[PDB]
Protein backbone atom coordinates (compact mmCIF):
# COMPACT_ATOMS: atom_id res chain seq x y z
CA UNK A 1 0.00 0.00 0.00
CA UNK A 2 2.28 2.77 -1.25
CA UNK A 3 0.40 6.00 -0.55
CA UNK A 4 1.14 9.72 -0.79
CA UNK A 5 -0.70 12.62 0.84
CA UNK A 6 -0.08 16.32 0.37
CA UNK A 7 -0.56 18.96 3.06
CA UNK A 8 -4.08 20.37 3.45
CA UNK A 9 -5.21 23.12 1.08
CA UNK A 10 -5.04 26.75 2.10
CA UNK A 11 -4.54 30.37 1.12
CA UNK A 12 -1.17 31.95 0.34
CA UNK A 13 -0.97 35.74 0.47
CA UNK A 14 0.47 37.45 -2.60
CA UNK A 15 4.28 37.66 -2.55
CA UNK A 16 4.56 35.33 0.45
CA UNK A 17 5.87 31.78 0.15
CA UNK A 18 3.88 28.66 -0.75
CA UNK A 19 4.80 25.67 1.40
CA UNK A 20 3.54 22.10 1.06
CA UNK A 21 4.47 18.70 2.47
CA UNK A 22 3.86 15.16 1.22
CA UNK A 23 3.58 12.34 3.75
CA UNK A 24 4.70 9.05 2.19
CA UNK A 25 3.48 5.69 3.52
CA UNK A 26 4.33 2.22 2.28
CA UNK A 27 7.69 3.19 0.81
CA UNK A 28 10.92 4.85 1.94
CA UNK A 29 11.95 8.18 0.38
CA UNK A 30 15.52 6.85 0.65
CA UNK A 31 15.04 5.22 -2.78
CA UNK A 32 13.62 6.35 -6.11
CA UNK A 33 12.75 9.97 -6.85
CA UNK A 34 10.22 12.45 -5.50
CA UNK A 35 8.55 15.14 -7.56
CA UNK A 36 6.18 18.06 -7.24
CA UNK A 37 3.72 18.70 -10.08
CA UNK A 38 0.96 21.28 -10.40
CA UNK A 39 -2.12 21.40 -12.58
CA UNK A 40 -4.28 24.23 -13.94
CA UNK A 41 -7.09 24.06 -16.53
CA UNK A 42 -5.36 26.39 -18.99
CA UNK A 43 -1.74 25.39 -18.37
CA UNK A 44 -2.34 21.66 -17.90
CA UNK A 45 0.21 19.71 -15.89
CA UNK A 46 3.50 21.37 -14.97
CA UNK A 47 6.50 19.50 -13.59
CA UNK A 48 8.16 21.61 -10.89
CA UNK A 49 11.17 19.55 -9.82
CA UNK A 50 12.50 16.23 -8.62
CA UNK A 51 14.44 15.31 -5.49
CA UNK A 52 16.79 12.44 -4.64
CA UNK A 53 17.28 12.06 -0.91
CA UNK A 54 20.43 9.90 -0.51
CA UNK A 55 22.60 12.48 -2.31
CA UNK A 56 20.22 15.43 -1.72
CA UNK A 57 20.47 16.17 -5.45
CA UNK A 58 17.78 18.44 -6.87
CA UNK A 59 16.67 19.24 -10.43
CA UNK A 60 14.16 22.03 -11.01
CA UNK A 61 12.11 23.28 -13.93
CA UNK A 62 13.93 26.46 -15.06
CA UNK A 63 10.58 28.20 -15.61
CA UNK A 64 10.38 28.66 -11.83
CA UNK A 65 13.75 30.47 -11.93
CA UNK A 66 15.00 30.22 -8.33
CA UNK A 67 11.73 30.52 -6.43
CA UNK A 68 11.56 26.79 -5.67
CA UNK A 69 13.37 24.40 -3.35
CA UNK A 70 12.57 20.77 -2.47
CA UNK A 71 13.86 19.14 0.72
CA UNK A 72 13.24 15.94 2.67
CA UNK A 73 13.13 14.39 6.14
CA UNK A 74 14.29 10.78 6.00
CA UNK A 75 13.17 9.73 9.50
CA UNK A 76 9.67 11.22 9.08
CA UNK A 77 9.27 9.97 5.48
CA UNK A 78 8.24 13.46 4.36
CA UNK A 79 9.42 15.71 1.55
CA UNK A 80 8.39 19.30 1.06
CA UNK A 81 8.03 22.09 -1.49
CA UNK A 82 8.55 25.78 -1.02
CA UNK A 83 7.85 28.43 -3.65
CA UNK A 84 8.74 31.99 -2.67
CA UNK A 85 7.15 35.19 -3.97
CA UNK A 86 3.83 33.47 -4.57
CA UNK A 87 1.61 35.05 -7.24
CA UNK A 88 -1.90 34.54 -8.61
CA UNK A 89 -0.25 32.49 -11.38
CA UNK A 90 0.70 29.91 -8.72
CA UNK A 91 -2.93 29.05 -7.90
CA UNK A 92 -3.17 25.40 -8.88
CA UNK A 93 -3.64 21.83 -7.70
CA UNK A 94 -0.26 20.62 -6.44
CA UNK A 95 0.57 16.91 -6.64
CA UNK A 96 3.33 15.00 -4.87
CA UNK A 97 4.41 11.96 -6.84
CA UNK A 98 7.07 9.26 -6.86
CA UNK A 99 9.21 8.90 -9.95
CA UNK A 100 10.96 5.64 -10.87
CA UNK A 101 14.12 5.72 -12.99
CA UNK A 102 15.09 2.45 -14.71
CA UNK A 103 17.81 2.87 -17.31
CA UNK A 104 17.02 5.75 -19.63
CA UNK A 105 13.31 5.79 -18.72
CA UNK A 106 11.59 7.84 -16.01
CA UNK A 107 7.90 7.82 -15.09
CA UNK A 108 5.56 8.72 -12.25
CA UNK A 109 4.10 5.51 -10.84
CA UNK A 110 2.35 6.88 -7.73
CA UNK A 111 0.64 10.26 -7.42
CA UNK A 112 -0.89 11.95 -4.42
CA UNK A 113 -4.53 13.02 -4.42
CA UNK A 114 -3.47 16.64 -4.97
CA UNK A 115 -4.19 19.74 -2.95
CA UNK A 116 -5.54 23.08 -4.14
CA UNK A 117 -3.51 26.17 -3.21
CA UNK A 118 -5.01 29.60 -3.86
CA UNK A 119 -2.89 32.76 -4.03
CA UNK A 120 -4.95 35.77 -3.02
CA UNK A 121 -4.73 39.18 -1.38
CA UNK A 122 -8.00 38.47 0.47
CA UNK A 123 -8.86 36.51 3.61
CA UNK A 124 -10.40 33.12 4.29
CA UNK A 125 -14.10 32.87 5.06
CA UNK A 126 -16.01 29.82 6.22
CA UNK A 127 -19.14 28.57 4.46
CA UNK A 128 -22.76 29.05 5.42
CA UNK A 129 -24.49 25.66 5.07
CA UNK A 130 -28.24 25.70 4.39
CA UNK A 131 -30.54 22.70 3.84
CA UNK A 132 -32.17 21.72 0.56
CA UNK A 133 -35.30 20.19 2.05
CA UNK A 134 -36.99 17.34 0.12
CA UNK A 135 -40.49 17.37 -1.39
CA UNK A 136 -40.84 6.78 -4.77
CA UNK A 137 -37.50 8.59 -4.61
CA UNK A 138 -36.83 11.96 -2.97
CA UNK A 139 -33.96 14.42 -3.34
CA UNK A 140 -32.30 16.49 -0.63
CA UNK A 141 -29.06 18.39 -0.30
CA UNK A 142 -26.95 21.09 1.30
CA UNK A 143 -26.17 24.57 -0.04
CA UNK A 144 -22.55 25.42 0.82
CA UNK A 145 -22.64 29.17 0.23
CA UNK A 146 -20.30 32.14 0.62
CA UNK A 147 -16.86 30.74 1.29
CA UNK A 148 -13.31 31.56 0.18
CA UNK A 149 -11.08 30.06 -1.10
CA UNK A 150 -11.87 26.71 -2.68
CA UNK A 151 -12.27 23.87 -1.84
CA UNK A 152 -14.89 22.33 0.45
CA UNK A 153 -15.25 18.59 1.03
CA UNK A 154 -18.79 17.27 1.47
CA UNK A 155 -19.75 13.90 2.92
CA UNK A 156 -23.16 12.57 4.01
CA UNK A 157 -23.74 10.93 7.39
CA UNK A 158 -19.97 10.73 7.92
CA UNK A 159 -19.45 8.67 4.78
CA UNK A 160 -22.20 6.13 5.44
CA UNK A 161 -24.27 7.49 2.54
CA UNK A 162 -22.40 7.23 -0.77
CA UNK A 163 -24.64 6.05 -3.61
CA UNK A 164 -26.58 8.81 -5.32
CA UNK A 165 -24.48 11.71 -4.04
CA UNK A 166 -23.70 14.59 -6.41
CA UNK A 167 -21.43 17.41 -5.21
CA UNK A 168 -21.55 20.06 -7.92
CA UNK A 169 -18.57 22.18 -9.01
CA UNK A 170 -18.40 25.45 -7.11
CA UNK A 171 -19.66 28.67 -8.71
CA UNK A 172 -17.95 32.05 -8.38
CA UNK A 173 -20.39 34.71 -7.21
CA UNK A 174 -20.28 38.45 -7.78
CA UNK A 175 -19.45 38.37 -4.05
CA UNK A 176 -16.02 37.03 -4.82
CA UNK A 177 -17.01 34.02 -2.69
CA UNK A 178 -17.72 30.50 -3.91
CA UNK A 179 -20.93 28.52 -3.56
CA UNK A 180 -21.95 24.98 -4.41
CA UNK A 181 -24.62 22.44 -3.57
CA UNK A 182 -24.42 18.74 -2.70
CA UNK A 183 -27.49 16.59 -3.31
CA UNK A 184 -28.46 12.96 -2.75
CA UNK A 185 -31.49 10.95 -3.86
CA UNK A 186 -32.96 8.53 -1.32
CA UNK A 187 -36.10 6.39 -1.09
CA UNK A 188 -39.05 8.56 -0.07
CA UNK A 189 -39.77 5.75 2.40
CA UNK A 190 -36.87 6.79 4.65
CA UNK A 191 -37.41 10.53 5.02
CA UNK A 192 -39.22 10.43 8.36
CA UNK A 193 -37.20 7.56 9.81
CA UNK A 194 -33.62 8.09 8.60
CA UNK A 195 -31.58 11.19 9.45
CA UNK A 196 -29.47 12.99 6.86
CA UNK A 197 -26.55 15.25 7.78
CA UNK A 198 -24.08 16.71 5.29
CA UNK A 199 -20.53 16.96 6.66
CA UNK A 200 -18.86 20.01 5.07
CA UNK A 201 -15.12 20.51 5.56
CA UNK A 202 -13.47 23.80 4.58
CA UNK A 203 -9.82 23.00 5.21
CA UNK A 204 -8.57 26.44 4.01
CA UNK A 205 -10.42 27.91 7.01
CA UNK A 206 -10.11 24.89 9.33
CA UNK A 207 -13.90 25.10 9.56
CA UNK A 208 -16.13 22.02 9.70
CA UNK A 209 -19.89 22.54 9.42
CA UNK A 210 -22.46 19.79 9.97
CA UNK A 211 -26.08 20.38 9.00
CA UNK A 212 -29.11 18.11 9.17
CA UNK A 213 -31.66 18.21 6.34
CA UNK A 214 -35.31 17.51 7.14
CA UNK A 215 -38.56 18.34 5.32
CA UNK A 216 -39.86 21.75 6.35
CA UNK A 217 -43.10 21.62 8.35
CA UNK A 218 -46.16 23.60 9.05
CA UNK B 1 12.88 22.27 -24.28
CA UNK B 2 10.61 19.53 -25.64
CA UNK B 3 7.10 20.54 -26.69
CA UNK B 4 4.39 17.87 -26.56
CA UNK B 5 1.41 18.40 -28.88
CA UNK B 6 -1.51 16.13 -27.97
CA UNK B 7 -4.63 15.56 -30.07
CA UNK B 8 -7.54 15.43 -30.02
CA UNK B 9 -8.27 17.85 -27.16
CA UNK B 10 -11.53 15.95 -26.61
CA UNK B 11 -13.42 13.05 -28.15
CA UNK B 12 -16.74 11.23 -27.80
CA UNK B 13 -17.13 7.50 -28.33
CA UNK B 14 -19.59 4.67 -27.71
CA UNK B 15 -19.21 1.71 -25.37
CA UNK B 16 -16.98 -0.94 -26.90
CA UNK B 17 -15.37 1.41 -29.42
CA UNK B 18 -11.62 1.82 -29.94
CA UNK B 19 -10.21 5.28 -29.25
CA UNK B 20 -6.73 6.56 -30.10
CA UNK B 21 -4.91 9.53 -28.56
CA UNK B 22 -1.77 10.97 -30.12
CA UNK B 23 1.10 13.01 -28.70
CA UNK B 24 3.69 14.55 -31.02
CA UNK B 25 7.05 15.61 -29.59
CA UNK B 26 8.95 18.59 -30.99
CA UNK B 27 11.81 16.18 -31.83
CA UNK B 28 12.77 12.55 -31.44
CA UNK B 29 12.46 11.36 -27.84
CA UNK B 30 13.54 7.74 -28.31
CA UNK B 31 10.47 6.22 -26.63
CA UNK B 32 11.01 8.13 -23.35
CA UNK B 33 7.32 8.84 -22.80
CA UNK B 34 4.61 7.71 -20.41
CA UNK B 35 0.82 7.89 -20.40
CA UNK B 36 -1.59 8.63 -17.55
CA UNK B 37 -5.32 8.37 -16.85
CA UNK B 38 -7.03 11.02 -14.72
CA UNK B 39 -10.63 10.27 -13.78
CA UNK B 40 -12.86 13.20 -12.79
CA UNK B 41 -12.05 14.67 -9.39
CA UNK B 42 -9.14 12.25 -8.97
CA UNK B 43 -5.38 12.31 -9.44
CA UNK B 44 -3.65 10.77 -12.47
CA UNK B 45 -2.66 7.11 -12.44
CA UNK B 46 0.07 5.43 -14.47
CA UNK B 47 -0.86 3.41 -17.54
CA UNK B 48 2.21 2.96 -19.76
CA UNK B 49 5.87 3.96 -19.60
CA UNK B 50 8.78 3.81 -22.04
CA UNK B 51 6.18 4.44 -24.77
CA UNK B 52 4.85 0.88 -24.92
CA UNK B 53 5.58 -0.99 -21.66
CA UNK B 54 2.30 -1.63 -19.84
CA UNK B 55 2.35 -1.12 -16.09
CA UNK B 56 1.67 -4.37 -14.26
CA UNK B 57 -1.90 -4.27 -12.99
CA UNK B 58 -3.32 -2.04 -15.73
CA UNK B 59 -5.80 -3.56 -18.16
CA UNK B 60 -4.50 -4.93 -21.45
CA UNK B 61 -7.16 -2.81 -23.17
CA UNK B 62 -4.58 0.00 -23.00
CA UNK B 63 -1.78 -0.11 -25.56
CA UNK B 64 1.02 2.26 -26.46
CA UNK B 65 3.18 2.57 -29.55
CA UNK B 66 5.48 5.12 -31.10
CA UNK B 67 8.93 6.03 -32.36
CA UNK B 68 10.80 9.21 -33.06
CA UNK B 69 8.31 12.03 -32.49
CA UNK B 70 4.86 10.39 -32.75
CA UNK B 71 3.31 8.30 -29.98
CA UNK B 72 -0.13 6.79 -29.56
CA UNK B 73 -2.30 5.56 -26.71
CA UNK B 74 -5.01 3.16 -27.89
CA UNK B 75 -7.94 2.13 -25.70
CA UNK B 76 -10.00 -0.83 -26.88
CA UNK B 77 -13.33 -2.05 -25.55
CA UNK B 78 -14.32 1.35 -24.20
CA UNK B 79 -16.31 1.05 -20.98
CA UNK B 80 -18.18 3.71 -18.98
CA UNK B 81 -15.41 3.53 -16.37
CA UNK B 82 -12.86 4.89 -18.88
CA UNK B 83 -14.34 8.41 -18.84
CA UNK B 84 -11.27 10.48 -17.97
CA UNK B 85 -8.56 12.79 -19.33
CA UNK B 86 -5.43 11.10 -20.70
CA UNK B 87 -2.03 12.81 -20.76
CA UNK B 88 1.39 12.12 -22.20
CA UNK B 89 4.66 12.89 -20.42
CA UNK B 90 8.10 12.97 -22.05
CA UNK B 91 11.06 12.06 -19.85
CA UNK B 92 13.59 12.58 -22.66
CA UNK B 93 15.04 15.86 -21.37
CA UNK B 94 14.40 18.18 -18.45
CA UNK B 95 12.24 20.06 -17.84
CA UNK B 96 9.76 17.21 -18.22
CA UNK B 97 6.76 18.36 -20.24
CA UNK B 98 3.18 17.09 -20.50
CA UNK B 99 0.68 16.97 -23.32
CA UNK B 100 -2.43 19.11 -22.95
CA UNK B 101 -4.54 16.00 -22.34
CA UNK B 102 -7.41 14.36 -24.22
CA UNK B 103 -10.84 14.50 -22.58
CA UNK B 104 -12.61 11.22 -23.38
CA UNK B 105 -16.40 11.27 -23.10
CA UNK B 106 -18.94 8.47 -23.51
CA UNK B 107 -21.94 8.35 -25.84
CA UNK B 108 -24.95 6.48 -24.48
CA UNK B 109 -28.70 6.18 -24.87
CA UNK B 110 -30.80 9.25 -24.13
CA UNK B 111 -31.80 9.52 -20.46
CA UNK B 112 -34.26 12.05 -19.06
CA UNK B 113 -33.55 14.20 -15.99
CA UNK B 114 -35.41 13.80 -12.72
CA UNK B 115 -36.29 17.40 -11.83
CA UNK B 116 -36.57 18.79 -8.30
CA UNK B 117 -37.00 22.31 -6.92
CA UNK B 118 -35.88 23.51 -3.47
CA UNK B 119 -37.24 26.67 -1.79
CA UNK B 120 -34.91 28.82 0.32
CA UNK B 121 -33.94 27.82 3.82
CA UNK B 122 -35.72 29.65 6.61
CA UNK B 123 -32.25 30.01 8.14
CA UNK B 124 -30.86 31.89 5.13
CA UNK B 125 -34.02 33.97 4.74
CA UNK B 126 -33.37 35.33 8.23
CA UNK B 127 -30.02 36.59 6.91
CA UNK B 128 -31.72 38.55 4.13
CA UNK B 129 -31.06 36.53 0.97
CA UNK B 130 -33.00 33.73 -0.71
CA UNK B 131 -31.59 30.91 -2.84
CA UNK B 132 -33.88 28.68 -4.91
CA UNK B 133 -32.28 25.58 -6.41
CA UNK B 134 -33.41 23.43 -9.34
CA UNK B 135 -31.85 19.99 -9.78
CA UNK B 136 -31.68 17.99 -13.02
CA UNK B 137 -30.47 14.51 -12.06
CA UNK B 138 -28.81 11.82 -14.19
CA UNK B 139 -29.67 12.86 -17.75
CA UNK B 140 -28.04 12.51 -21.17
CA UNK B 141 -27.17 14.21 -23.47
CA UNK B 142 -25.47 17.09 -21.66
CA UNK B 143 -27.49 19.73 -23.52
CA UNK B 144 -30.37 21.11 -21.46
CA UNK B 145 -32.31 24.34 -20.94
CA UNK B 146 -33.46 25.62 -17.54
CA UNK B 147 -35.62 28.76 -17.37
CA UNK B 148 -36.85 30.36 -14.15
CA UNK B 149 -40.34 31.86 -13.95
CA UNK B 150 -41.53 33.85 -10.92
CA UNK B 151 -45.29 34.42 -11.01
CA UNK B 152 -45.01 32.63 -14.38
CA UNK B 153 -43.02 35.57 -15.76
CA UNK B 154 -39.67 34.61 -17.28
CA UNK B 155 -36.72 35.58 -15.08
CA UNK B 156 -33.14 36.05 -16.26
CA UNK B 157 -29.89 37.45 -14.88
CA UNK B 158 -30.15 36.21 -11.28
CA UNK B 159 -29.23 32.55 -11.86
CA UNK B 160 -26.00 30.58 -12.29
CA UNK B 161 -25.69 26.96 -13.39
CA UNK B 162 -23.23 24.20 -12.51
CA UNK B 163 -22.90 20.75 -14.08
CA UNK B 164 -21.15 17.62 -12.86
CA UNK B 165 -18.66 15.60 -14.86
CA UNK B 166 -19.91 12.53 -16.69
CA UNK B 167 -20.78 9.76 -14.24
CA UNK B 168 -18.42 6.78 -14.31
CA UNK B 169 -21.29 4.30 -13.81
CA UNK B 170 -24.19 5.32 -16.08
CA UNK B 171 -22.35 8.01 -18.09
CA UNK B 172 -24.98 10.60 -17.14
CA UNK B 173 -24.83 14.23 -16.07
CA UNK B 174 -26.49 16.24 -13.32
CA UNK B 175 -27.13 19.98 -13.32
CA UNK B 176 -27.92 22.63 -10.72
CA UNK B 177 -29.51 26.02 -11.38
CA UNK B 178 -29.42 28.49 -8.48
CA UNK B 179 -31.64 31.58 -8.52
CA UNK B 180 -30.53 34.00 -5.79
CA UNK B 181 -32.61 36.97 -4.69
CA UNK B 182 -32.85 39.48 -1.88
CA UNK B 183 -35.46 38.58 0.72
CA UNK B 184 -37.34 41.76 -0.21
CA UNK B 185 -37.69 40.79 -3.88
CA UNK B 186 -38.26 37.16 -2.89
CA UNK B 187 -41.31 38.26 -0.90
CA UNK B 188 -42.51 40.45 -3.78
CA UNK B 189 -43.77 37.33 -5.59
CA UNK B 190 -45.50 34.04 -4.88
CA UNK B 191 -44.93 31.33 -7.51
CA UNK B 192 -41.41 30.05 -8.23
CA UNK B 193 -41.05 27.52 -11.04
CA UNK B 194 -38.28 25.72 -12.91
CA UNK B 195 -39.13 24.87 -16.53
CA UNK B 196 -36.77 22.21 -17.91
CA UNK B 197 -36.43 21.23 -21.57
CA UNK B 198 -34.43 18.15 -22.56
CA UNK B 199 -34.18 15.47 -25.24
CA UNK B 200 -35.58 12.69 -23.08
CA UNK B 201 -38.73 14.56 -22.04
CA UNK B 202 -41.95 14.44 -24.05
CA UNK B 203 -42.76 18.03 -23.05
CA UNK B 204 -41.07 20.67 -20.87
CA UNK B 205 -41.25 19.65 -17.22
CA UNK B 206 -42.14 22.40 -14.74
CA UNK B 207 -41.61 22.04 -10.99
CA UNK B 208 -42.83 24.84 -8.75
CA UNK B 209 -43.59 25.87 -5.19
CA UNK B 210 -45.64 28.75 -3.80
CA UNK B 211 -44.23 31.01 -1.07
CA UNK B 212 -46.48 30.32 1.90
NA1 LIG C 1 14.12 9.44 -19.58
NA1 LIG D 1 -10.26 27.92 -7.66
NA1 LIG E 1 -25.25 26.53 -6.00
NA1 LIG F 1 12.69 22.88 -28.99
NA1 LIG G 1 -16.15 15.96 -28.18
NA1 LIG H 1 -35.50 25.48 6.79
Amino acid sequence: QVQLQESGPGLVKASETLSLTCAVSGASINTDYWNWIRQTPGKGLEWIGRFYVPTERTEYNPSFMNRVTISGDTSKNHFSLRLTSATAADTAVYFCARGLWRGYFFWVDVWGPGVLVTVSSASTKGPSVFPLAPSGTAALGCLVKDYFPEPVTVSWNSGALTSGVHTFPAVLQSSGLYSLSSVVTVPSSSLGTQTYICNVNHKPSNTKVDKRVEPKSC
Amino acid sequence: DIQMTQSPSSLSASVGDTVTVTCRASQGIDKELSWYQQKPGQAPTLLIYAASTLQTGVSSRFSGSGSGTDYTLTLTGLQPEDVATYFCLQDYSTPYTFGQGTKVEIKRTVAAPSVFIFPPSDEQLKSGTASVVCLLNNFYPREAKVQWKVDNALQSGNSQESVTEQDSKDSTYSLSSTLTLSKADYEKHKVYACEVTHQGLSSPVTKSFNRG
